[PDB]
This record gives structure tokens, sequence and C-alpha cells, in this order.
């Protein structure tokens, strides 16, 4: 027990789920048919990997996951693909008509038709948990399903499961892979609506990932497949503390205590290293000091922003592989003398560290080098509000002319929901400003 | 999957309609008997958007052929692929229309519409999930313009939440001398602004000017004009017909292209008109490659869709699309960020290694509507030929109201042209 | 502990109620927009009847 249930919503959520679950299977030695020869307890167990996988009496290790999309073509590829045996068909839920990049349709017109079924299927996963810890909700900000349906689902999950924890992996839109002009609208609407219903959200800026794939991996024009493989590695690093055990392991919840100083200030910045091609990893072993210093290089962040111009409220380092505390501490002491790391005055400055000894895995035929040690930094920095600012600005440009607003009104929404959502975002931006002001 | 129901009404609509089905039947590997003999599974992944799968693995266009003139049915069955259409889906009058919109909209067309709706319903109710309708037709004639807009309103009454798309051919004296065509066009536009979600403005003025000045065709035939049309329709439906990420259905395209419900009149373009990616891109944004007789550098882009087809570098396409926007910054409204979206489909059209299709929602489209309005008013100025219309019962103000709505459209296009971000 | 129970419950309650209010007003709003569109189309159908009738009477000449 301490089970975690994963909910993958919309195209981006589903396809990132494909990548995470394939990667988890490889990290745990689970086969595409769900068999895990190393698991000697058949049909059950209390092992660390059971937080994410249930077990059938026939030895199948089944993701504690629901996939949901308002059209079927993306989940159809899960149903017929390499890991289709991994999922009971009820875990994969589709309608026939998507949200057409419209929050209104995902939250109201189309989403209301399938929400009760989705909740029923989540319930069946929860009923086989002995100590459910919470949910992990994967979705795009920009799609009509990822925004609207996710928001509806999170509201309904607060009601059905109280203040049981809900963490998000949210895909922040980038023009290089963007599919709709109205993504700023959907982003602000869903951010406003879910803000009370999420305990912790990890934003993944597609432009940050796009740039990393281009600079660090010599991918000329990254695809969703390139982006998702890299995303799944960061996700894997964040969830590793839940799926593995070890003396130096530190639970994600314990990082969460440090990362969230006020309920609304719950958006950690993730930085991941090393992202290196096989070509360049050959004969180059990257030390603890090297991958740690890389965590304070803004080009390695999952969200474009400049923490050197903001203030820190928490710094967490999640190592995996061949890493021991001595080397971490020496690296950290070096960085503290070299780098622009200023904490707000109301917080302690010590970095919080976890180490999982199982080294990173890579999917065959991938772009990333297999390395001996990797690190994900979770920091709570005021600088992440820059991502809100950029997206609020785009919203303001369109909304001043009510560009495209008629598509939302036609599905039942009111202008008041746009202004209320936007005012919440403005308050969020000042919240991030206020927490950075020195005490008196 | 996401079925589109196709309607072709009148001579122009039926005639470009057959060319459309010929072109995409070839792209999707379907021969005149309805059988598939293609090379890529990617041809069939989304075939059901436009085709029904009848047993014997025969594929049948989800198309409905309409005209008050019975002759055009025969010529449709006569042309290549005439065997493929569903015989029941031929819905014919006998008396024709004589370039009288009122006859198409209120009298002879209204007598025949119910029989068309019966065919629409039958096709619609057999759809797993209907997405909407596309109509091919002219605005200058009497059936396509008048009955076509009547069918739009009647279909909307009963699929009010489905997308209504049109390929509307705009009249030009350079191609047709019929003097009432500005009345018929203006009466049609008065309907399209209220009842369609997205209209491709296929402008005969521009098709003529392309054939004469660029293709160097001294006497362009309707087959010369329609070769440009067929290439355009193939292009602007690539995203509906092949596995794709962007504008993959009619509603998502409308959501990306229509910032205000009335301003849904699109300027299509094509390149090459008969090669490197910088040259494709530059050409497809050139005034000479637009299928609407408008200069984009006389207005500003609210939204744009660009679709590239063929084997090429997505890196280069991305760099060139960024390049053209940055160098032409003034012609893209600053208050709609990232308003240009690009798709790349691997399968080129037939006869080409590489092609680009442009869809512009530009405020320059007012130039077209102003031209129709100039021709309209010159005849309404002197109430010329109105008796043809009041003879069917029409009142003289319906002309006044259609004139007024269309000029309102132009002025709304001007308002957003003049808007600024700050 | 009673205060903890009460605040979790109040949170559950107000979330359930807020969503119910919003789902209802969206249903009403969407329905009224569809109803308005259909009423306008229907007004077209009368105007068409009135035009055909107006022609019945020019034929009585
Ligand atoms: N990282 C990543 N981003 C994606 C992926 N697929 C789509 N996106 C992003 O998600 C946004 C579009 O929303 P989608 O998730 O595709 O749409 P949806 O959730 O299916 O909702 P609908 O509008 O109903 O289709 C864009 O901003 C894309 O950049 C993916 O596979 N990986
Ligand atoms: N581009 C193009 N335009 C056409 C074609 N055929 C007719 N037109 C144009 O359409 C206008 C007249 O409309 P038509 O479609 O021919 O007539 P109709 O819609 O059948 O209506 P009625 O003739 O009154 O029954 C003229 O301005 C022509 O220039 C065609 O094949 N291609
Ligand atoms: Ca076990
Ligand atoms: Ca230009
Ligand atoms: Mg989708
Ligand atoms: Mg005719």
């Amino acid at each position: 027990m301490r089970e975690c249930i994963s909910i993958h919503v919309g195209q981006a959520g589903v396809q990132i789920g494909n990548a995470c679950w394939e990667l988890y299977c490889l990290e745990h030695g689970i086969q595409p048919d769900g068999q895990m020869p190393s698991d000697k307890t058949i049909g059950g167990g209390d092992d660390s990997f059971n937080t994410f996988f249930s077990e059938t009496g026939a030895g199948k290790h089944v993701p504690r996951a629901v996939f949901v999309d308002l059209e079927p073509t993306v989940i159809d590829e899960v149903r017929t693909g390499t890991y289709r045996q991994l999922f009971h068909p009820e875990q994969l839920i589709t309608g026939k008509e998507d949200a057409a990049n419209n929050y209104a349709r995902g939250h109201y017109t189309i989403g209301k038709e399938i929400i009760d079924l989705v909740l029923d299927r989540i319930r069946k996963l929860a009923d086989q948990c002995t100590g459910l810890q919470g949910f992990l909700v994967f979705h795009s900000f920009g799609g009509g399903t990822g925004s609207g349906f996710t928001s509806l689902l999170m509201e309904r999950l607060s009601v059905d499961y109280g203040k049981k924890s809900k963490l998000e992996f949210s895909i922040y839109p980038a023009p290089q892979v963007s599919t709709a002009v109205v993504e700023p609208y959907n982003s602000i609407l869903t951010t406003h609506t879910t803000l009370e219903h999420s305990d912790c959200a990890f934003m993944v800026d597609n432009e940050a990932i796009y740039d990393i794939c281009r600079r660090n991996l010599d991918i000329e024009r990254p695809t969703y497949t390139n982006l998702n493989r890299l995303i799944s590695q960061i996700v894997s690093s964040i969830t590793a503390s839940l799926r593995f055990d070890g003396a130096l392991n530190v639970d994600l919840t314990e990082f969460q205590t440090n990362l969230v100083p006020y309920p609304r200030i719950h958006f950690p910045l993730a930085t991941y290293a090393p992202v290196i091609s096989a070509e360049k990893a050959y004969h180059e072993q990257l030390s603890v000091a090297e991958i740690t210093n890389a965590c304070f290089e803004p080009a390695n962040q999952m969200v474009k922003c400049d923490p050197r111009h903001g203030k820190y409220m928490a710094c967490c380092l999640l190592y995996r592989g061949d890493v021991v505390p001595k080397d971490v501490n020496a690296a950290i002491a070096t960085i503290k003398t070299k780098r622009s790391i200023q904490f707000v005055d109301w917080c302690p400055t010590g970095f919080k560290v976890g180490i999982n000894y199982q080294p990173p895995t890579v999917v065959p035929g991938g772009d990333l080098a297999k390395v001996q040690r990797a690190v994900c930094m979770l920091s709570n920095t005021t600088a992440i509000a820059e991502a809100w600012a950029r997206l609020d600005h785009k919203f303001d440009l369109m909304y001043a002319k009510r560009a495209f607003v008629h598509w939302y009104v036609g599905e039942g929404m009111e202008e008041g929901e746009f202004s209320e959502a936007r005012e919440d975002m403005a308050a969020l931006e000042k919240d991030y400003e206020e927490v950075g002001v020195d005490s008196v | 999957m996401r079925e589109i129901v196709h309607i072709q009404a009148g001579q122009c609509g039926n005639q470009i309609g057959a060319k459309f089905w010929e072109v995409i039947s070839d792209e999707h590997g379907i021969d005149p008997t309805g059988s598939y003999h293609g090379d890529s599974d990617l041809q069939l992944e989304r075939i059901n958007v436009y085709y029904n799968e009848a047993a014997g693995n025969k594929y049948v266009p989800r198309a409905i052929l309409v005209d008050l003139e019975p002759g055009t049915m025969d010529s449709v069955r006569s042309g290549p692929f005439g065997q493929i259409f569903r015989p029941d889906n031929f819905v014919f009058g006998q008396s024709g229309a004589g370039n009288n919109w009122a006859k198409g909209h209120y009298t002879e067309g209204a007598e025949l519409v119910d029989s068309v709706l019966d065919v629409v319903r039958k096709e619609s109710e057999s759809c797993d999930c209907l997405q909407g309708f596309q109509l091919t037709h002219s605005l200058g004639g009497g059936t396509g313009s008048g009955m076509g807009t009547l069918l739009i309103s009647k279909i909307r009454e009963e699929y009010p939440d489905r997308i209504m798309n049109t390929f509307s051919v705009v009249p030009s004296p350079k191609v047709s001398d019929t003097v009432v065509e500005p009345y018929n066009a203006t009466l049609s536009v008065h309907q399209l602004v209220e009842n369609t979600d997205e209209t491709y403005c296929i402008d005969n003025e521009a098709l003529y000017d392309i054939c004469f000045r660029t293709l160097k065709l001294t006497t362009p035939t309707y087959g010369d004009l329609n070769h440009l049309v067929s290439a355009t329709m193939s292009g602007v439906t690539t995203c509906l017909r092949f596995p794709g990420q962007l504008n993959a259905d009619l509603r998502k395209l409308a959501v990306n292209m229509v910032p205000f419900p009335r301003l849904h009149f699109f300027m299509p373009g094509f390149a090459p008109l008969t090669l490197t990616v910088p040259e494709l891109t530059q050409q497809m944004f050139d005034a000479k490659n637009m299928m609407a007789a408008c200069d984009p550098r006389h207005g500003r882009y609210l939204t744009v869709a660009a679709v590239f087809r063929g084997r090429m570098s997505m890196k280069e396409v991305d760099e060139q699309m960024l390049n053209v926007q940055n160098k032409n910054s003034s012609y893209f409204v600053e208050w709609i960020p990232n308003n240009v979206k690009t798709a790349v489909c691997d399968i080129p059209p037939r006869g080409l290694k590489m092609s680009a299709t442009f869809i512009g929602n530009s405020t320059a489209i007012q130039e077209l509507f102003k031209r129709i309005s100039e021709q309209f008013t010159a005849m309404f100025r002197r109430k010329a030929f109105l008796h043809w219309y009041t003879g069917e019962g029409m009142d003289e103000m319906e002309f006044t109201e259609a004139e007024s709505n269309m000029n309102d459209l132009v002025s709304e296009y001007q308002q957003y042209q003049d808007a600024t971000a700050d | 502990i009673q205060k903890a129970i009460e605040e979790n419950n109040n949170f559950i309650k107000m979330a359930k109620e807020k969503l119910a209010q919003k789902m209802e007003s969206n249903k009403e709003n969407r329905e009224a927009h569809l109803a308005a569109m259909l009423e306008r189309l229907q007004e077209k159908d009368k105007h068409a009847e009135e035009v055909r009738k107006n022609k019945e009477l020019k034929e009585e000449a």
C-alpha cells in the first residue's frame, strides 16, 4: 500500500503515459505481456513497485492507470500496440468526438457525457487499493480535453475523494508544436479551475523540452516521440522514490512538504541532467558534481524562466544511480559559492536530497545516452511565474477583442468565467511577487 | 469515424464537385468502380471521412448530387467516376432556374429541397459520428446560389450543432456575362454570413487572371479554371483526409480560423502554379497565387493555415514560415498571437513532388466583397431586372438588406484591420 | 479533529455545489443559444412562405 493511481487525459496525457509506462516496465523488468519473472509473490505483494502496478493471479503486473480521451484514435493505438496486453480494456476509455481545442466542450458539452463512466473506472482501481495515497493526472493545458475535461475530473475527484492528494503533470504550450490559437484561453481556464483541487503540479514547457532535444540531442526537428521520451525520464525521476526503496531514498511526499509553502504556491520547477547523446556520452563519464552543476543551468529546465532573477523557497535534488552523499555534499558546497542562489528570508537554505540506487534506464532505439547517474532538481522559485506572465499576456491580447470567445459562449460559457479565471491568474502572479518580498 | 457529407448543387457545384471526387479518389487509391488499388495504408486510415464502405470492399462517395436542371445529372454519370456515385443520391428537377436566385431559393428550389433532405438524412443517420457538411456551388447562377443557400438553412435547422462548410464560386464578368450575377452573389452572401461556419471564396476573377497571366492561357476554359479549383480543394482537405495533427476536422479548423463568427470567408492559395521550400513558401504568400482576387498586402491576416505536401525538411519549413511572418510582421494582426499554423503531409498531390496550400482569413477579403457591391449597386441604383425577382414574390428590401449586411461585413473586416494591441 | 472533519466536509460540499450550479447554467446557456438559432431559422421559413404567397397573388392579375 500507498498506491498511486495515474490518470492520462487527452492526446498529450495519453502519449506521455505511453512513454512513462513503457519506461517503468523497463526499469522494473516487466514484460509487454505484464509478466515480471523477478516477482516471486504471485497475484499480490507489498513491494515498492506495487505502488504503481497491481498484480493478477496469473502473474500479470497491471498499471494502476486510466487513459481517457474524448476521441478514440490515440487510445486506439494503445489498444493495438506493443503494450496492449498490459491494460485491461476498461482502463482505456474513449468517446467519439473530441473537444475541438475548446475548454467548454471538454468541461461541459462533451465531457459531461463520459465523466460518470470515467469516475466509475477510477473507483474500480481505488477499490483494489489498500492505502491509496493519491492521483497523478497527466494532461496538456492547450487541448480542449486536457484543459476542460481534466478540470471537470479534478473537481469531481475532490468531491469523491476529499482532500486526498492530486498531483499534475501539465504540458505548457509552445508555438513550435502548438495545434490551436486558443491555447492561452484553455490554459488560463483550466489553471484557474483546478488550482483549488491540486496539491502539486509539475509544468512541462514544450518549448523547453523542444530546445533541449535540439541543443543537447541533435534532433533537427523534435517530434512528440522525442519530447515524450525525455518527459518520461523526468517523470520517472520524480516517481522513482515511490516505486523503489533504499536507505537514502526520500519519499516524494517529503519533498512536497518543503516544496509547497502555501496551497497556491505549488508549482515546482524541474531541471534534469544529463541529457546527452550516445555519440557524446562515449568515453565521457559525467560526475556527480557535473550533473549537479547542470541543474542550475537554465537551459536544462523544464520551464523557460530565469531563477537567477527570482528567489528560492526550496531546493530538492533527486539522484538516481551511482551516487553517494559525500559527493553530493561537495558538489552542493561548490555550487553555493559559484551560483546565483538567493533564498527568500523566511526559508531555510539547506538543499534536501534523495538518492535511489537503481540507475537510469533508456528505451531501445532512443536518443538519450544510458548513463550511470542522473539527477532531477525540484525547486520552488518565484521565477516560474514568468510562465504565467507569458501566457496571461497572450490571453490579454486576444480577450481585449474577444477573439474566438464566441466558440466558448456558444457551448454555454459566459464572459464572466474568462474574467474570473484571468483575475485568479493576476492574483497568482502577485502571490508569487509577495512571497519574494523580504520580511519586515 | 468523423464523416463529412458532401453536397454539390447546380452546374458549377456539380462540375467542380466531380473534379474534387476524381482528384481525391486518385489520391486515396479508389478507381471508378469503388475498389481500392493503392500502395499505402495511409490512404485508407481516414477514407471513411468522405467514403462509405459498401460490402464487396467497394467505397462510395458520401456525396449528394443536386440540380434543378436535369441535364447535369447525365453529364455527371458520363464523366470519369460517374459510376461511383450512389444512384439514389442523384436528386434532379426538370425546369431549371435561369440564373434567378429567387427561383432557386423560394420557388422551384423549395419544391425540390425536401427530396434532397431525405437523401441528406439518410446519409447522415448512417454516420458513426457526423462532423458536418461541405457544399460546392456558385453564387452567380440560380440553383447553386439560391437553392444551395436554401439547403444550408434547412440542413442547419436539423444539424444545428454540426459544421457547415462551403466552396463558393464568386462571379466575374471575365468569365460570365450574365448581368444578374451580382444580385445572385449578394443575395447568397447575405445567407452565407449568417449560416455557414467557414467558406472558401473560390473567385472566378482570380482563376481567370491566373490562367491568363501566369499559365499563359489566352482563352481559359472552365476546365482550366477548375484545374486550379481541384488542386485547391485537394489541398485544403488534406488535413481532413490523412492522419494529421492540425486542423484534422472541420470544427478544429473553424476554431483556429474564425475569431469572430461572421468573419469566416477564406482566401485560398496554391503553389506551385504551373522546387525549393523557400520558394514554395514565398509563392504561396504571393498575391498572384491567391484564388481570391485580393492583395493580402492591402489588409492584415487574422489567421492563416498553410499545408505543405511532399518529401521535404520540416526544419526548413519551420524556418521559412517563421521567416515570412517576421519579414511580413505588419500584415499579421498583433492581438492574435501565433495565428499562423502549419501542417506537413508526406503524400504529394499527383504530378508534383512538392506543393503548398494556403488558407488565409485576411481583412483584404473586403476587396472581393466591395467589387461585388460595386456591380450590385450599379444595377440596383436603377432597379434593373428586379422584376425577375419580385416576380417570384420577393420584396424590394430583401435586396436592400442583403446589400446592407454585406457592406456591414466589409466594415467589420475594416474594423479589425484598424485594431491595435495597445 | 472535529474542525478538520468539518472543513474537509465543507470543502467537499461547496465543490459539489459550485459544479452543480455551473453545469446547470451552462446547460441553460447552451440551450438558449441553440433555441435562438433555431428560432431565427424558423423565422426564415415563414418569410419564405410569405414570398410564395406573395407570388400566388401576382398570378391573380
Ligand atoms: N509533450 C507533448 N505535448 C503534446 C503531445 N500531444 C499534444 N501535445 C500538446 O498539447 C496541446 C494540444 O492539446 P491536446 O492534448 O493534443 O488535445 P486533447 O487533450 O486531445 O483535447 P482535444 O482538443 O479534445 O483534442 C498542444 O499545445 C501540443 O503542443 C505529446 O504527445 N507530447
Ligand atoms: N469556376 C467555375 N465556374 C463556373 C463553372 N460553371 C459555371 N460557373 C460559373 O457559375 C456562374 C453561374 O452559375 P451556374 O452554376 O452555371 O448556374 P446554376 O448554379 O446551375 O444555376 P442555374 O443555371 O440558374 O440553374 C457563372 O458566373 C459561371 O462563371 C465551372 O465549371 N467552374
Ligand atoms: Ca508480488
Ligand atoms: Ca505577406
Ligand atoms: Mg485530442
Ligand atoms: Mg444551370
